[PDB]
């Protein structure tokens, strides 16, 4: 079907903030951009 | 290939085309200005050559 690629245009050009995640865009391979990782440390079996 | 072998082989105006967004600009047609040379190398698909 000729309108394949037209479709993913508008998908990879969207970028969609104001959501429950907040500033979803993909990347040129399609991937999250702009996470967050929690740093963590084991202190006596314990995480903090 | 070329570094290993006496005959002078020599390449220059190495080109590469974005048929990825397809906008239908003359980028292609702009970076082909600057081209010279008798042979010229090609690495398409059937639909899109």
């Amino acid at each position: 079907w000729k309108t394949g690629p037209l479709f993913k245009r508008v998908l990879m050009s969207s970028k969609y903030a104001d959501g429950v995640t907040g500033r979803v865009e993909f990347n040129e391979d399609g991937d999250r951009k702009f996470a967050n990782y929690s740093i963590m440390n084991l202190q006596n079996r314990k995480l903090v | 290939t070329i570094e290993n072998s006496f005959v002078g082989w020599e390449l220059e105006e190495v080109l590469l085309l974005d048929m990825s967004l397809d906008d239908g600009d003359s980028k292609i047609q702009n970076q082909l200005k600057k081209l010279q040379s008798p042979i010229i190398l090609l690495y398409c698909t059937k639909e899109e050559a």
